[PDB]
Parts: structure tokens; C-alpha cells; sequence
């Protein structure tokens, strides 16, 4: 099911590219029906920097990727 | 006819898409989600016929130790539609909830400079009550105005 | 409008 | 990191849910997912298509690219200290950015670049450590005020100043040498960069005080170079400025720095203005340096209440740094010993007895008569009444916004160190202690209600409610003076104070009781429009439960009731239209000639008033609103129809009916 496999995820980190190539990396809290993946301690990771951000929320009709293990 | 409609969960996607173009203040998604998920029936929304030409965002707390108070969040209409007589029968709509359920203040932040929406609230009765040094991120300055009912 |  | 690839199974997790539920934790809290942002759309994020400039300091500049970057520089520092963060302001300009991360260039030739500009950049930067450190130390708040985030940046903390002079002095040496082989338009621009170099030496001298008397000839240098810097400031047109703007300067490099709030598109003040506010900088740090010479300890209180009756409010590194120089003052012990700060006001103001208070060592004699028998109440009033003079300090470092509500804050405090001050005064509203405590108490009353006017809160309809309960305070404060002042135990030192300060009152209330006679008139001349909402009983009574709220809660003054208020202008408002002008204009003529008597009276051979209480221009200000207020109060009297206006001059306490 849905619910129930989006809570064991509840709790480890994500690692999300949107769609220009800008990977955010971050802890995985919260979403809804479209997908608005709420990211903690959420890391930038532009063309060649990282910033600092700390909690977004990234939309999801901008996600390509949502690989989490670690 | 214009009416009130008090806010079913399928006019949120256009709440987000007005409330981004005038208004200047950066909300996200989950701050709308956050005074319509715990107290829906102090916001509502007006369609001229099924079209949503503006809304109003309200919640009510016990502020401090027991004084209720009401606080409009934000408040909003299309601009082809401003000047009618909408939101002030709309913004009346909400502080009628929160009057029968017995608040003891209500309160609202606008802009200092904003004019068509602080001599808008002095007409229901909301007088200045604090300043705001530097409040939103523009370097303005905010009104907190006030009603006791 | 909400200040921040 | 993320290892594992699960795309498919997300979309087709989150699509299986209802209409607006959320799977997130059983303590997330929506309320703590507000301050988010939501990255793809402007104003949240800035990440957008940024591109960071490739910079390229390997070109050598000519005499008009470093002229335009020395003011660009200059405006941008400027507009920090003035609310914008330090990203989007100041580590925008590719310069900075750099050594906030010998010369620019790789390959050092020294070219003059390095020579001119790099002891330029160097001091901006280690101008932006001492004022950083100044931001740090805790006397404004982190958001209202400045926002004194420093993005992981390093300010130089360990470079020597003894280098940066060196570095600094070399480059009016080689500019000097030059001045004299160049043309007669080029010379011009190299002693124009010649002022901009010593203005910065000169800014860095008041930063670093190191004494008091290099510091007063250095904020008389600024005041000197700033008008010749702002004329040579057109020398860079139009197609300079643009082609170092996108050579030398990233507008985005917040893109690349830690976010902690969205992007405050707070807007720019250009070149011209940003010089005005160094010579503003200047103006008013040589206000505050004139607190050394305040011989006595009523005359400290004092400074730090007409500091905040300026109509400019000078700058967050100028407010927070008159907390540094009034403590080290040598003539009020404060910051170690504070409570001696208050029994030398209480010595001073209504005298203490020689059995209870030592003035050559301003303490409490430990074994005496009231300070044994009635133990704990004699060491509660003095704890209670130092925690309100030493708060009183820390309030004068605040925007007027917020010195306001932290006076109404600290009213419920007086009031139970003025209850337990006259249980006291027994053992000895009049005595020692009670006289000075509610003198304090009517003096914080009379600022929260003329800080509640200068911040434009209460609309013009209602204004004869407020001026009416400003001289019934002003009325209570001026009979308590008087009452004072004309007693035999007070010290005939201070009773010539409170007749100067009893003075000063009764000048601003008869330029105050002037405006409740002159509203009225045009509230019947339709000059002020009274609209149809506010003869509502049941707003009218949240008008002034919003207003007049803390003043209704004390029981000492009495306060003036929405029922007797209304009282003052009804017996007022039957007065005719031409019996209303000739009656407000002998209360302004008399409060002109009062006025004048008291900015050119003596008023500084006394010990204690406050001799720097002139230069605020409070009193002066009020007497230009009493002059251009009564010019057209004679137009008024020849035609009660004239088309008279109220205007808001921004440099005045009190508006004025001026317009023809
Ligand atoms: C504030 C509004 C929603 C109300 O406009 P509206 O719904 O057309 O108003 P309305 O029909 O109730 O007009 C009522 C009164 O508003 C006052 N008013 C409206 N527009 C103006 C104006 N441009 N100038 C002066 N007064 C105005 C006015 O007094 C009017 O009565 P009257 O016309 O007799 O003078 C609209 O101005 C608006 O869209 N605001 C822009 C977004 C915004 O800033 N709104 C929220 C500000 S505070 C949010 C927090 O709270
Ligand atoms: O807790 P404090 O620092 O004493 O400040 C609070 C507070 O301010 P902050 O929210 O900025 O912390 C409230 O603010 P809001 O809930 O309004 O955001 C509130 O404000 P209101 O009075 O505006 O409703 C309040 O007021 P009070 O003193 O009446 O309790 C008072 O502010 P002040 O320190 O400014 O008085």
C-alpha cells in the first residue's frame, strides 16, 4: 500500500533531483497526493556548490529522482 | 450572483494561485495547509458564478492564558473584481464565526504603505494597535490592527 | 498579509 | 545520500493517498513546516539559472573603474549596516567575495589594481569585524534591526592592523606621485579616489576607538571629505557603471551561500544617499561621544531619554554602541556596582539622609536604622528599583517601534516599586524614594504616548481623544513637580532642576493643549474628516481599550476615562467657529514665547539637567510647528472657508495646518 510504504521512509534520507540537475539531499518528513516532499537538513548540491538550506519543500511536478537508502 | 462559499478542500489550488501574485509575502503550500486543516470553518471563498474571485484565510486561538482571539491570515481578491462590494461581505462572512464562538480580540498585520487595505479595515472597526519595525522582508514596516468585539 |  | 532508486514507486505511492492527507511523522506539526521553502518558484528560492560569473582579475583597471568600484563598495556596506544581509548587499561585489573565502592577481606584478584598490578592499572588510563583533553583542534584535549573519565568511580576524596601515599609507604615496604627470580631467578622478582613501582611513579610526581624542578629529574629517566626494561622484556616466556591473559584480550570490530566509529584495539607495548616511553616521556618533562629559547621575538618565526623542533614528552600529560608551563613563559606576547608579538619582533628585547612604563611597551604610529593623523590605525596594534604571539604559539601544512596547512592559514594574517605595518612605506620593520612582513613572508615560503619535497610529479622527489624555498626564506630572520643588527637605541643588525641568514641561504642554483646541476647529471645518463608522458606541469603546490600554490599568495617575474625556470636547465643542481661532491662537502665541525662553534661556549652569538636551532638536522642531501654525490660523480668522490642508512634514514631531 501507499501509506504504509511512504512510513517506512519516514525517516531517512532522500536524495531528490528536480529537473536542471539539482540534487537536494536531505531528511524526508512529509508529503501528500501530488507529492511535496518535505526535505530537513536539505543540502544544495548546484553545478559545482553546495549550500546549506534546512528545510524545503519541493514540489512534485519537479522531481525526477527519489532514491533513498542512507 | 456573488456568493459566500465556506471553503470546501477543491478551491485550495487556486487559493496558492492567487494569493502569489498580490500579495507580497512568500508563503509555501504548507502554510495554507496549516489554518485549513485544524480550523476550516473560519475561512471562505467568493465565486462569481463557479470562477473564485478571491478568498479569506482566518484562524482562532487562545492567545496567551484565555484571551480567544481571532486573526484574519490573509485576504486577497482578483483585480478585476476589486472595488464591487466583494471581501467586505466576505471578510464579514468570517468575523461573524468567530464573534458566536465568543472571541475577545481579533487581529491582523498589513503593510504600512499599503493603502487600499488599512483605510479597507478601519471601516469594520480595526484601529492600529501596535508597529512593526521592519516586520516583512522588504524592510517595510507593518500595522497590527485590532477589534474588540 | 502574515509577517515572517 | 541516496542509494537505492525508487522514482516509480514514489509516484505511484503518494497518487494512491486521499484528497489532502499528509504521511509524515506523529510529531511533525504543521506549525513548524511554515518557515520552508519551496524550491522552484521565485521569491522562495534563488537558484535559478545562476551561472556565478567566472570573475577573471587578471586585467588591469583604469583610473574610472576603480573610482566607480570605491563607491560601489562604499553604497553596498552602507545599506548593510542599514538592514539588508550581508549576501545580496555586500558579497556581491566579486572583490570582497574573493577574499572573504599580496594583490588580486595570480601573477603579482603589483599593477594598479593591487597598489590602489586591494588596501581599499582589505579595510572595508576589516571595517565589516569590528562592526560585526559590535552587531554580536547582544543590544538589538537579530530581524527588526540588522540582519547580522556572517554566510561562513572570515573578516580578516587574523591580519595585523599594522600591516593594513602599511598597505594603506603606500597607496596615497603612489597616487601622490602621480597627480602630478597626468592631464586636467584625469588628475581630477585620482584626487577624487584620493578622498575615498581617506575617508576610509579615517572611518576606520572611529571603528577601533583607541582613545577619545583621534576619534573626534577623525569624525571631523568625514564630515569634511564627504562633500567633496559627493560632487565627483558624476564623473562615472552611465557605460562604466554597466560594464563593471556585469564584469565585477554577481547580484546573485546568494545562490551560493547558506539560506536562512528568502530573498529580502530590500531596495537600493544609489551613491548619492549612501554618502548622506556616512555624514548621518558621523552626525550623530558625535552625539554620543559627548556622553563622557555628563558629570553626574540624572544627567545619564536623561541621555538616554531625549536619544530617543531624534526624529532619525540613527543607525543600528550608532545605537548599540551607546550602550559601550555610558557604562565606561567615570562618573556613574555602572556595569559593575549598578545599584550605586540608583541611589545616586534618588541622592540627587530628593535627597537620602546621612544615616542611610554614604555619598563618598554610594553605598548603604550596612548597619543602620531602617536597613535592620525593616530587613527584607529595604533590600527588595533597592533590587526592584535598579533592575528598572539599569533596564532603562538597555532601552534607549531600540528602533522606536520596539522602545515603545518595551516601556509598556516595564509599567507593571514601577508600579510595584513605586507601592513598595511609599511603605518605605514612612520609615523615614512625596519622601525620597517615592518622589523620584513616580517622577520615572510619569516619564514613561509621556514617552509612550508621544512615541504612540510620531509612529502615525492614531488616524487624524482620533486625535482630540489623545491630545486630551496627553495634558491630563501632562497636567498630573506638572503638579507633582511644583509640589516637589516647592518642598524644605529637597536640596537646594536640585530644587533650581526641577524649576528648569518644570519649565521645559510647561512649554511642550501648552504647545500639546494648543492642538486639542486647534483639532476641534478643523473637525467643524471639515478639515479633518470625521467619518461615519466612528460614532459606533461599541467601536468607539475599542478605540480606546486598543489605545489608552496600559494607562487604564494604574491607579496612580488617575486615568482619564472614555466618559470624561468625551467631557473635555463636548465643554469645548460649543464654542463658536470664531471664538474657537482667536482662542487657539493665544494658546500657540503663548506657547511660542515660551518656547523661545526656554532654547535661549541659561539652563547648563545647573549640575544634572542634561546640557546636550538641545542638539535632539526636539524643542525647536515644536517651535516651528507652533510658527507655520500660526500663519495660517490668521488666514483662517479672516475667511473660516480657506482651503488649509494637514501636512506631514517627516522631520517633525507634530503635523501642521499649513497649505495657503
Ligand atoms: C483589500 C482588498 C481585498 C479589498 O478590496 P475590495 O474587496 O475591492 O473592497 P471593498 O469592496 O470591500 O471596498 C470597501 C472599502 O475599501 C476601501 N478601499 C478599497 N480600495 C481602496 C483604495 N484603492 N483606496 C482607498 N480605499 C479603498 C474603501 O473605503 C472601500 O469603501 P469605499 O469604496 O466606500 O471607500 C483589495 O484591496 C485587495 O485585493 N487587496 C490586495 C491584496 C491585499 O493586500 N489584501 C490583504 C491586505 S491585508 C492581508 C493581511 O490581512
Ligand atoms: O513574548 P514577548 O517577547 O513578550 O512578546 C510578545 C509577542 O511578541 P513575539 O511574537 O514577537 O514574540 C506577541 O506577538 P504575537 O503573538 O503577536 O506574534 C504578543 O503580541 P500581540 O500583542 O501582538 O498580540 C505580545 O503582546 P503582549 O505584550 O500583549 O503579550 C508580546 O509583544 P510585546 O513584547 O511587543 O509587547
Amino acid at each position: 500500500m501507499g501509506e504504509i510504504l511512504l512510513t517506512s521512509w519516514l525517516n531517512r534520507s532522500v536524495h531528490i533531483e528536480i529537473f536542471d540537475e539539482r540534487k537536494f539531499i536531505g531528511k524526508f518528513l512529509c508529503t501528500d497526493r501530488e507529492g511535496a516532499a518535505i526535505l530537513s537538513n536539505t543540502t544544495e548540491y548546484n553545478k559545482g556548490f553546495s549550500r546549506a538550506l534546512g528545510l524545503v519543500v519541493i514540489p512534485g511536478k519537479h522531481i525526477k529522482s527519489f532514491s533513498v537508502r542512507a | 450572483m456573488v456568493t459566500i462559499v465556506p471553503y470546501s478542500h477543491q478551491y485550495l489550488k487556486d487559493i496558492c494561485q492567487l494569493i502569489q501574485k498580490d500579495l507580497s509575502e512568500p508563503y509555501s503550500k504548507y502554510v495554507y495547509r496549516y489554518f485549513v486543516h485544524q480550523w476550516p470553518e473560519f475561512s471562505f471563498v467568493a465565486l462569481d458564478n463557479d470562477r473564485f474571485i478571491g478568498a479569506v484565510i482566518c484562524k482562532q486561538d487562545v492567545h496567551r492564558g484565555t484571551t480567544l482571539r481571532g486573526y484574519i491570515a490573509m485576504l486577497a481578491i482578483v483585480k478585476e473584481y476589486r472595488g464591487q462590494g466583494i471581501a467586505t461581505k466576505l471578510t464579514q462572512a468570517s468575523l461573524d464565526v468567530m464573534k458566536n464562538r465568543g472571541a475577545q480580540e481579533i487581529v491582523l498585520e498589513t503593510e504600512v504603505d499599503n493603502e487600499a487595505a488599512m483605510s479597507f479595515y478601519e471601516r469594520l472597526g480595526f484601529c492600529r494597535y501596535k508597529r512593526l519595525y521592519r516586520y516583512y522582508l522588504n524592510g517595510t514596516d507593518a500595522f497590527r490592527y485590532i477589534l474588540y468585539p | 498579509m502574515l509577517g515572517p | 545520500a541516496g542509494y537505492v532508486d525508487c522514482t516509480k514507486s514514489y509516484f505511484e505511492a503518494t497518487k494512491s493517498l486521499k484528497e489532502e492527507q499528509l504521511v509524515c511523522d506523529p510529531k511533525f506539526t504543521l506549525l513548524d513546516s511554515i518557515s520552508a521553502f519551496e524550491i522552484m518558484e521565485p521569491k522562495m528560492d534563488s537558484g535559478i539559472d545562476y551561472q556565478p560569473l567566472r570573475v577573471d582579475f587578471s586585467r588591469d583597471l583604469s583610473y574610472l573603474e576603480i573610482l566607480a568600484l570605491m563607491d560601489l563598495i562604499v553604497s553596498a556596506e552602507k545599506e548593510w549596516h542599514y538592514g539588508s544581509p550581508l549576501s545580496e548587499s555586500l558579497l556581491c561585489s566579486a572583490h570582497v567575495f574573493s577574499i572573504c573565502k599580496s594583490g588580486f592577481s595570480s601573477g603579482s606584478g603589483r599593477n594598479t589594481t593591487d597598489i590602489v584598490l586591494f588596501p581599499f578592499v582589505l579595510a572595508v572588510i576589516k571595517c565589516c569585524d569590528i562592526v560585526h563583533r559590535e552587531f554580536l553583542m547582544g543590544n538589538l534584535y537579530d530581524e527588526e534591526d540588522i540582519s547580522s549573519f556572517s554566510y561562513h565568511m572570515s573578516f580578516l580576524q587574523n591580519y595585523p592592523i599594522e600591516k593594513l596601515n602599511y598597505l594603506l599609507q603606500s597607496s596615497i604615496e603612489y597616487l601622490a606621485s602621480e597627480v602630478i604627470k597626468f592631464s586636467a580631467e584625469l588628475r581630477q578622478i585620482i584626487e577624487g579616489i584620493l578622498n575615498r582613501i581617506q575617508l576610509r582611513i579615517g572611518i576606520l579610526r572611529v571603528y577601533e576607538r583607541s582613545d577619545i581624542k583621534t576619534t573626534i578629529d577623525a569624525l571631523h574629517l568625514i564630515k569634511n571629505l564627504v562633500p567633496e566626494i559627493q560632487n565627483t561622484v558624476s564623473v562615472v556616466d552611465s557605460s562604466i557603471k554597466e560594464s563593471i556591473l556585469k564584469q565585477y559584480w554577481d547580484f546573485r550570490v546568494q545562490a551560493q551561500l547558506v539560506a536562512t530566509a528568502p530573498v529580502r529584495n530590500i531596495p537600493p539607495t544609489g551613491i548619492e544617499h549612501s554618502y548622506q548616511r556616512i555624514l548621518y553616521f558621523a552626525d550623530d556618533m558625535l552625539l554620543i561621544l559627548n556622553s563622557h562629559t555628563l558629570a553626574s547621575s540624572l544627567a545619564v538618565y536623561q541621555f538616554c531619554l531625549d536619544f530617543t526623542r531624534l526624529n532619525r533614528t540613527p543607525e543600528p552600529y550608532v545605537r548599540s554602541s551607546l550602550q559601550a560608551l555610558i557604562t565606561a563613563n567615570n562618573a556613574v559606576n555602572l556595569r559593575d556596582q549598578p545599584t550605586s547608579y540608583m541611589l545616586e538619582c534618588i541622592r540627587e533628585f530628593s535627597g537620602l539622609p546621612s544615616n542611610f547612604y554614604n555619598p563618598n563611597t554610594r553605598t548603604v551604610i550596612e548597619k543602620n536604622s531602617i536597613s535592620s529593623a525593616y530587613g527584607p523590605l529595604v533590600e527588595s525596594l533597592i533590587a526592584h528599583s535598579t533592575n528598572i534604571m539599569v533596564d532603562l539604559v538597555r532601552i534607549c539601544s531600540h528602533n522606536p517601534c520596539r522602545f515603545r512596547r518595551n516601556l509598556i512592559n516595564l509599567l507593571p514594574e514601577i508600579t510595584v516599586a513605586h507601592f513598595e517605595a511609599e511603605a518605605l518612605d514612612l520609615k523615614f506620593s512625596n519622601g525620597p524614594f517615592s518622589s523620584f520612582i513616580y517622577h520615572v513613572k510619569l516619564n514613561a508615560i509621556e514617552h509612550i504616548l508621544l512615541s504612540s503619535f510620531e509612529q502615525k497610529l492614531h488616524q487624524p479622527y482620533q486625535w482630540p481623544h489623545f491630545f486630551a489624555v496627553l495634558d491630563h498626564v501632562f497636567s498630573i506630572h506638572q503638579t507633582h513637580l511644583e509640589l516637589h520643588g516647592k518642598d524644605r527637605n529637597t536640596p537646594p541643588m536640585a530644587k533650581t532642576f526641577v524649576t528648569y525641568l518644570h519649565r521645559i514641561l510647561n512649554a511642550i504642554k501648552e504647545t500639546y493643549s494648543g492642538y486639542l483646541l486647534l483639532t476641534v476647529l478643523c473637525m467643524r471645518l471639515n478639515i479633518i474628516k470625521t467619518p461615519s463608522f466612528t460614532l459606533d458606541e461599541k467601536i468607539q469603546e475599542s478605540y480606546y481599550m486598543a489605545h489608552y490600554r496600559p494607562l487604564i490599568n494604574l491607579r496612580q495617575p488617575k486615568p482619564l476615562l472614555r466618559s470624561e474625556a468625551d467631557c473635555i470636547i463636548k465643554n469645548l465643542q460649543n464654542f463658536s467657529t470664531d471664538d474657537l481661532i482667536i482662542k487657539s491662537n493665544e494658546k500657540f502665541t503663548a506657547a511660542k514665547n515660551s518656547l523661545i525662553n526656554v532654547i535661549k534661556s541659561g539652563f547648563e549652569q545647573n549640575e544634572f539637567i542634561n546640557p546636550y538636551f538641545l542638539q535632539t532638536n526636539y524643542l525647536k522642531n515644536l517651535l516651528c510647528c507652533c510658527i507655520t501654525n500660526l500663519v495660517s490660523l490668521a488666514i483662517l480668522s479672516k475667511d473660516h472657508s480657506a482651503n488649509l490642508k494637514i501636512v506631514e512634514i517627516p522631520g517633525n514631531p507634530l503635523p501642521s495646518l499649513s497649505r495657503t
